């Protein structure tokens, strides 16, 4: 207990200001695009409770920007050229066509990822059998969902595969992946 | 105090058997190693420039003479000439390193603390030693002097029950650990075991062993060594090739490490010195004065190494300067004569350290040879197996 | 290894940076390869580069042993800088001891050590390098145009050379 | 906050029906998931289809304890309930 | 030497007149280009087998007329 005055049973871990803006309100944690104007859940709440849509817009766009997204660096003053090309030097029609193509591609990518996740759950259910040796052909829906939402680091899935193949225990899962902060160096980037 | 009060005739025949110049008298408990500092005159703590500059520039001149002699005939020299130059340079550097160890404890030039800390860092660098880790380990030594399971920054002896535990844990004396222990504590490479101490500094290169308000100082302490082995060690190789490295650096390194290891090993090891765990009969003044040894040198070596063997005059007085360490000893024998212990340079002493005094037993509270101990604890394994057949 | 009472022992907060044993491992590998190759050939560049890289990465992996403090952040900074410089020198100037007679074969490509250094920079960036975020280029008179404070804006204008412009604001 | 459990329940029933191939009036508000023509590697596909239909993310522990279309509908209603905050 | 230096972004060496003469005599120069506003600067590229491998030198050729046959003779 390095703390002289107060030391609760849980050690204090410092909190720091966030470095990136949160996911919007509309996007899923997955790879599939969103409904592109109105989320589907907006239909199951009272009209007087859906001010959170436009409020979240006002927040991400103007009001709570984390002071780490307004850092002037040598990298951002060239990304400015790129973005200004895209926003002022291109006609909106070509931008629209590229938008449609990108949406289609991302939908196909999501379908592929979902198939891969299902195959992964089969393989892990199969390997836990060799692991525990006996009856369990089971997997965990927890791990399937965590794989579909990109919540595991690779080390976590490796440790989980080993734990399954050696002791079964299909309900013992790695803790969670924590969010990646925004890299900064100096005036450089 | 292990072979305490009995007629002085048998302690003298023991001193002649072991090469010792004396064996101590009886010391009673309840004392402070700082007590006897009240005896020394008030001029033994004096400061003067000439003695210090001599103590720093004489081994410097020794090293410089050795290098000049070598670079005069860089690699065409035979083997024993090379050995002579290596020994000379290593001795000069042992002297400079004792000056370093002086300014690390802040008792070299207290007038300029910054200049003296910089001097200590600069002079410790070529040996790859960090000043603050050294200071921490030396204070941690002084505090636990000759205590069991507690002084690991000195020559902690290997005991019996632990070796039997490892004997069972390895499933015989044929594992790597037992063979390593044997080969390290049986051959003259023991006289270089200080090298291992150098690898126990850099405490995993881990700041989680220290006090946070000290981090920025500890890291800078690890900087001067690293920077050296990052800048100078390449240059030498670049300009000298592999052999030209085994000559101008590695050999004086092994010389200095020999000097260090033998100084410590002979200063705090002896068969008439027990190693008690505290609670089971430990005491500060006792394990300080009674469990110690002081070694004798030729006055050339004593002016070179800069009084590197007088460890007690500055264990009773941690603030005693270096050019006064002999004189203070002159006073101490006047008062605690019968309790002191002394010894001299002799290959017989080293040979007994190598072959006779190898394993410490707490029952007889003394050191025994390793092959006899190993056969006898194999015999005790036979005993416990005989108690285990049924 | 393995611990059947908790298999996920690495994914636990011990207080140090995750990419910490990789930094020291790479420093050791760099110094060893430097010495080996520069003695087995006779060139003086590989050992100097290898020992400098090893020393700086060892110091970085020391300061990375307390990730909460400020040294724990300057450590990752120094480590990223050194591995990036390694990748740069390799893929843009190549290695002196790898010169040949031809001119298209002695051209700089990306070999093993560059790939390892690049993996290191990527792993540093994907873990945590978000520290010391208040060091950037100073703000313009273009960032304080709509700021709600007059003393700050006057300060910025004065610095950038516009102290005389009238603040009709 | 205030969520209409009726619409959510209707659409969960529709999604389950369309996913398994069973007619909508057969899937009862308390019918479990193995009795309606589904194993273990198919209660996860209908979970995915539910997330895709409502565009929300299902909590994982609460998804380990889904056994009746009522509890599924209740989990989804609780997710949509706490959206803006 | 090439063993006591760092590789740095290879540049055009410089030859005066006769090192190039000896090089074109020994049959190691492989190609030459003329340039300069005064039609007398040469960039010379040697071939592989030459001592030092393929490299690029810069030479200023003082006006001597028996150079042409010298170059064309040695390929
Ligand atoms: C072949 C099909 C192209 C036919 C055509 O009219 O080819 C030329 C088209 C230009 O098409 C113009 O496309 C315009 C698109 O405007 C729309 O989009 C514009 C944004 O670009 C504005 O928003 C405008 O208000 C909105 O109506 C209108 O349709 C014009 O009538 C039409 O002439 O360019 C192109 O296909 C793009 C050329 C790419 C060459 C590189
Ligand atoms: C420890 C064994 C030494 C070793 O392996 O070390 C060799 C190199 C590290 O050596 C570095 O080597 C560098 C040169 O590498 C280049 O040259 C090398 C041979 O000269 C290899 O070809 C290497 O792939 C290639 O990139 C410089 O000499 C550096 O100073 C020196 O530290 O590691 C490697 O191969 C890269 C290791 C990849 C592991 C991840
Ligand atoms: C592929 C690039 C590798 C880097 C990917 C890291 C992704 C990640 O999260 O890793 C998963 C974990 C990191 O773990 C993350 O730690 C974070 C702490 O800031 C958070 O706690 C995250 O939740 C946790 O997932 O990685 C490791 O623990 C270290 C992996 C080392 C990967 C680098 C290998 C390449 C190094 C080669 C050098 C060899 C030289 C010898
Ligand atoms: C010079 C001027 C000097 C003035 C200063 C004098 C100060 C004297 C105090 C210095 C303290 C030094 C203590 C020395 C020390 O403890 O070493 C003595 C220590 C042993 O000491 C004890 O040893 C135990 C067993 O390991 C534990 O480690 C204890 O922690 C350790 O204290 O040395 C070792 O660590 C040796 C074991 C390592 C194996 C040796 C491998 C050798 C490699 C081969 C060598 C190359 C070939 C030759
Ligand atoms: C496979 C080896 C272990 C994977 C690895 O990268 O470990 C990296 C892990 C990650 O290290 C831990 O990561 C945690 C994730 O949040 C926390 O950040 C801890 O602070 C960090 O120590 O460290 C170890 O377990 C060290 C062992 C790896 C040593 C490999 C030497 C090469
Ligand atoms: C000369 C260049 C020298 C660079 C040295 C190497 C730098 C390595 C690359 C830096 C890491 C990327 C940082 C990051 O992702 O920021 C977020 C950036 C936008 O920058 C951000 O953009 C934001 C505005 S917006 O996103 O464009 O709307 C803004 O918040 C912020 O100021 C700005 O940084 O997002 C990008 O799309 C960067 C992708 C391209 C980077 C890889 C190319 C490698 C070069
Ligand atoms: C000229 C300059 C030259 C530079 C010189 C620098 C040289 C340094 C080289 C160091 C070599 C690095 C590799 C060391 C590996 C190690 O010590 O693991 C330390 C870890 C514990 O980590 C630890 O574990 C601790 C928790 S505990 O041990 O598990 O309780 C935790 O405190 C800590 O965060 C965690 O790291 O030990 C393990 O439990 C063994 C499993 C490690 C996985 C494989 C590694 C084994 C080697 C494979 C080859
Ligand atoms: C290569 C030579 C000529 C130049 C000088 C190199 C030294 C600065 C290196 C070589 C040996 C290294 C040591 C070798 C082993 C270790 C243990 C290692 O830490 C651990 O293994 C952690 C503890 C554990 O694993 O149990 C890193 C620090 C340390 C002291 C290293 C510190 C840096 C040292 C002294």
């Amino acid at each position: 207990t390095s703390a002289p005055f107060i030391s609760p049973m849980t050690p204090y871990v410092p909190e720091e200001e966030p470095t990136r803006t949160p996911p919007s309100i509309k996007d899923t944690g997955t790879l599939r695009p969103a409904s592109e104007w109105y989320p589907q859940w907006m239909q199951y709440r009272r009209r007087e409770d859906n001010y959170v849509f436009w409020q979240d817009k006002f927040m991400r766009c103007s009001t709570d920007i984390p002071w780490a997204e307004k850092r002037w660096t040598l990298f951002s003053t060239v990304w400015y050229l790129v973005q200004q090309l895209r926003f002022v030097g291109t006609p909106p029609a070509l931008r629209y066509v590229a938008f449609l193509g990108w949406r289609a591609l991302m939908f196909q990518v999501y379908a592929a990822h979902k198939a891969l996740v299902l195959w992964q759950c089969k393989l892990d259910a199969g390997l836990a059998r060799i692991g525990s040796g006996g009856a369990t052909a089971t997997f965990s829906k927890t791990m399937a969902l965590r794989r579909l939402h990109w919540r595991n680091s690779p080390l976590a899935e490796a440790l989980y595969a080993l734990n399954l193949y050696k002791t079964g225990r299909v309900h013992l899962l790695p803790p969670v992946a924590k969010p990646i902060p925004r890299p900064t160096f100096f005036w450089l980037f | 105090t292990s072979l305490d009060g009995l007629p002085e005739t048998q302690k003298y025949v023991y001193a002649d058997e072991w090469g010792f110049s004396r064996v101590g008298a009886d010391f009673p408990p309840g004392s402070h190693p700082s007590l006897f500092s009240q005896l020394l005159p008030q001029a033994l703590f004096a400061f003067d420039a000439r003695a210090a500059v001599a103590a720093v520039a004489v081994p410097l001149a020794a090293m410089a003479a050795g290098y000049g002699w070598l670079w005069y005939m860089h690699s065409i020299a035979p083997v024993w000439q090379q050995a002579l130059c290596a020994a000379l340079i290593g001795t000069g550097y042992a002297g400079l390193f004792k000056v370093a160890h002086e300014c690390a404890m802040m008792r070299f030039i207290p007038q300029m603390p910054g200049l003296q800390a910089a001097l200590g860092t600069l002079l410790m660098a070529p040996a790859l030693y960090s000043l603050p880790s050294w200071r921490l380990h030396h204070l941690h030594h002084l505090l636990h002097t000759n205590m069991l399971w507690q002084d690991v920054w000195g020559w902690h002896p290997l005991t019996k029950v632990e070796l039997a535990d490892e004997m069972v844990r390895s499933g015989g004396s044929g594992g790597a650990a037992m063979a390593a222990a044997r080969l390290v504590l049986t051959t003259p490479i023991k006289l270089f075991a200080s090298v291992g101490h150098w690898l126990r500094s850099w405490d995993g290169l881990d700041l989680r062993h220290f006090h946070p308000a000290s981090y920025v100082e500890v890291l800078s302490g690890w900087a001067a060594p690293l920077a050296f082995a990052g800048l100078v060690l390449p240059a030498v190789v670049s300009a000298g090739g592999l052999s030209g490295f085994v000559s101008c650096y590695l050999a004086p390194w092994l010389v200095f490490h020999f000097w260090l290891s033998v100084l410590s090993l002979t200063a705090h090891t002896a068969p008439h010195i027990p190693w008690r765990a505290e609670g089971d009969g430990w005491d500060a003044g006792r394990a300080a004065v009674a469990g110690t040894v002081t070694l004798r040198l030729p006055r050339p070596l004593e002016v070179l190494l800069n009084n590197a063997n007088y460890m007690l005059p500055q264990a009773v007085a941690p603030g005693l300067p270096m050019w006064s360490a002999p004189a203070a000893y002159a006073v101490l024998a006047a008062r605690l004569g019968p309790y002191l212990t002394e010894a001299s340079m002799s290959l017989k002493l080293l040979t007994n350290h190598v072959t006779r005094w190898q394993i410490y037993d707490e029952e007889a509270h003394t050191y025994r040879p390793m092959e006899e101990v190993v056969d006898e604890i194999e015999a005790d394994l036979q005993q416990l197996a005989a108690a285990a057949q049924q | 290894w393995w611990r059947e009472d908790d298999p996920y022992w690495p994914l636990r907060d011990w207080g140090d940076h995750p990419m910490r044993w990789w930094t020291l491992a790479f420093a050791a590998i760099m110094a060893a390869g430097g010495l080996a190759t520069s003695v087995a050939t006779g060139y003086v560049e590989p050992v100097q580069a290898g020992l400098g890289a090893g020393a700086l990465l060892a110091l970085a992996g020391a300061a990375m042993s307390d990730a909460r403090c400020v040294p724990g952040a300057l450590g990752v900074k120094l480590a990223w800088a050194v591995c990036a410089l390694i990748v740069l020198k390799e893929v843009s100037v190549g290695w002196q001891h790898k010169r040949k007679r031809r001119l298209a074969a002695s051209a700089p490509r990306l070999e093993l050590t560059g790939l390892a250094a690049a993996a290191l920079c990527a792993g540093y960036m994907l873990t945590d390098m978000s520290g010391m975020g208040e060091v950037a280029l100073p703000p313009n008179p273009g960032a304080v145009f709509k700021s709600p404070d007059v003393a700050y804006r006057a300060s910025v204008w004065q610095k950038w050379g516009y102290g005389q412009v009238q603040m009709r604001v | 906050a205030a969520v209409d459990k009726a619409k959510v329940l209707e659409d969960v029933r529709s999604i389950i029906s369309t996913q398994l191939g069973t007619e909508l009036e057969k899937v009862a508000p308390e019918a479990k998931f193995v009795d309606l023509g589904a194993d273990s590697l198919d209660t996860v596909e209908i979970m995915m289809a539910l997330e895709e239909k409502f565009e929300i993310a299902l909590e994982e522990e609460g998804a380990e304890k889904i056994a009746t279309v009522q509890d599924a509908a209740d989990m989804i209603a609780a997710q949509i309930a706490a959206k803006g905050n | 030497s090439v063993k006591t230096a760092w590789r740095t972004q290879e540049v055009l060496r410089e030859l005066s007149y006769t090192q190039l003469w000896a090089l074109v005599g020994e049959g190691h120069v492989a190609r030459v280009r003329f340039y300069g506003p005064e039609k007398n600067k040469v960039m010379a590229t040697t071939r592989a087998s030459a001592p030092g491998g393929e490299r690029l030198c810069k030479v200023v050729l003082p006006p001597d007329p028996e150079l042409l046959d010298h170059l064309v003779s040695n390929g």
